[PDB]
């Protein structure tokens, strides 16, 4: 019936805006916090390369 | 010159690879001169994820991890010049006073 | 006060709006205040859309969705007393003897 | 340009094919410069039924979907200047302030 | 009225045609983080494994 | 031989058990050997999830998680040939020149 | 072969029954092989009423509905061949030249 | 007993609660033996919505969601008979030879 | 159909609760574990500073 | 007073800094007295967490990390008087009667 075809369409409308969230800042957290745990980890590898050859290794 | 080292002077490898897609760029007393009698006694090192919006550094005589946090670059890498790293030089600085923080 | 959040403490915005017709009511334990040196430890929140018979809450330290589904009210928001919302107050609330109910 | 895209800069189809009827029209920070190095990292896009009175747009950073409802235009396309569209530029818009509504 | 009869024939070819989309990739991408997640486990696994044993497990 | 090892050398359970649909494939430099005087000092390990596009490997001494991604095979275990693997031999693989990319 | 399916691989019923008086015609990969081992990727279907002068058809990896609309045929099943279906092989068709369109 | 813990051994609450419609049953070495001097190394949990036809566990010493989907009971809890739980007794149960499975 | 934009609504209600947990305790374990690592630092720090000038250092 | 030494007798800098959010209090025999002629034979010190609900110490002439756990404050710092730290006086404290326990 066309009744029924007026409340599909007055509930297609209400659930295609569901306040749709923005996903930008949830994952630069993880970008940044892949990063800083990878620098962390490097400072291992600079303190033990020192601890073999009294010298941080050369750039490059 | 300014990036990771591939070997230390000892002629072992660095035996160190960075994540995915996070820039590094390294800086040292005596840069890349392997003439194997030098001593790099300092270091100065930085990482910044290219999607991310923080760059994180760290050099030889400091403890923690200090951040800037500039929402401004996020599809930069650490080579950029407006990253304000920590370049040649500068490479002790066990005190900062007001350019980046992370206490 | 009471009113959804447009930004949290560390200056960026809260970075989230709600549904096209849908009221929303938000509590923490310290108000409005931002002082920049206050901690919310807990949150109180509850929603409902404004031709909907159902009001929805949740509050910081439980689980699920707890609602109350009474047919009377049926226009309001829920800025109205006869709503029965979870107000000031009583944030934590982690558990529920005889009030509201999804279990 | 300003045309829905077919293909994602991963070199992957952008997968996706409107309605029988509906007129799209998408917008981006770099255009169609799929040259391989850039970011794009906000869009404004817009659709509408060429039979419909309704235009609806949203923007990368944020909710909701946003409309206008102008009976004055009825079989026009998003392709035509009086449709009030989201142009080229103002590709973000995380608020809006009284020209288009859904709250 | 036949004329109700034609509007209700005339929404129900517009709401069965509403570009349904392909939910292709976005379950293999689903399917290929599991993997990788899997792989990322199992070293921690076999590194564990050499640091009881001085040697990575033998095969099978 | 070729498979998840099921066992350590100290005769303690390799306790570890792969996901509901993903295929792995494990190679050391002894294989099945268990003499219990032998020492597996490398090992090459790939995953793939039978219905993915993707294969996902390492070796001991690299880090990152290495793929492939041919759309090609989307329905193949990592035993099959046609998924280039990394088979028995080239165990370490501590540098890759134009096959496998993570970076 | 090449008629509505009536059970998944998974041993459930395809739970799923046409109109009073619409043909339905259904092509995948592999048949009807109900090996318990295969993986139809892909498949293509068409229905038409028996009475109706258009043939509805789509594919896997493809939106919308793609009709004919030829007036010649009007009694005919989508098991002839006089009425230009999608039959075995061009399962996907992603594309479209000069035949059917929704468009 | 064989209900979901609400407080662990060190006073702590469980600090966990179920879904709105689903049913829990969990079993540990020593029960409900709070006597603040025992220890508890396995456990043995399993779940299942009320209205589902797949009951879910796991154990302690185990990975991956063991499953058994008889499409038989439909409106059972875990605590009846005729759902073929894990009681009391076999909480390790690190291997699963042909009752259950996931792999 | 009507009937289907029923079960929508049926599915959305199920997903919106799903017994979101609570991730309070599972991060002040990691503030205590970084305490005391800095702490159990910290005493290495004095105790070698001791041994340096047979004092512990004054305050601030 | 009270607070981490910068600088130990010999005039080197005490060289260590303390993690991101820790508050960290710091006392001895002789308070801050850098007079170059005195010997601080014992010292207290405690850290805790800003977001921590425990506070942890040690003393000169102890063994082990000694906590207290008071789920209370969960936002103070130690120079807070409601943390029960080991202020000034109680240096040594080589044994614990009933107040803090780490054993």
């Amino acid at each position: 019936t066309l009744i029924e075809l007026l409340i599909v369409v007055a509930i297609i409308g209400i659930l295609a805006a569901i306040a749709i969230p923005q996903f930008s800042a949830y994952r630069v957290k993880a970008y940044n916090s892949a990063a800083s745990s990878d620098l962390r980890n490097l400072k291992t590898a600079l303190e033990s390369a020192f601890a073999d050859d009294q010298t941080y290794p050369p750039e490059s | 010159a300014g990036k990771i080292p591939t070997t230390t002077m000892g002629g072992k490898d660095f035996t160190f690879k960075p994540s995915t897609n996070v820039s590094v760029s390294y800086f040292t007393t005596n840069g890349a001169t392997s003439t194997a009698g030098t001593v790099n006694t300092d270091y100065a090192v930085n990482t910044k994820n290219s999607s991310g919006n923080r760059v994180f550094t760290s050099t030889n005589n400091t403890s923690n991890i200090w951040y800037i946090e500039n929402d401004a670059w996020k599809g930069k890498a650490v080579s950029d010049s407006d990253v304000t790293a920590l370049g040649t030089g500068d490479v002790g600085k066990s005190d900062f006073s007001g350019t980046e923080w992370k206490s």
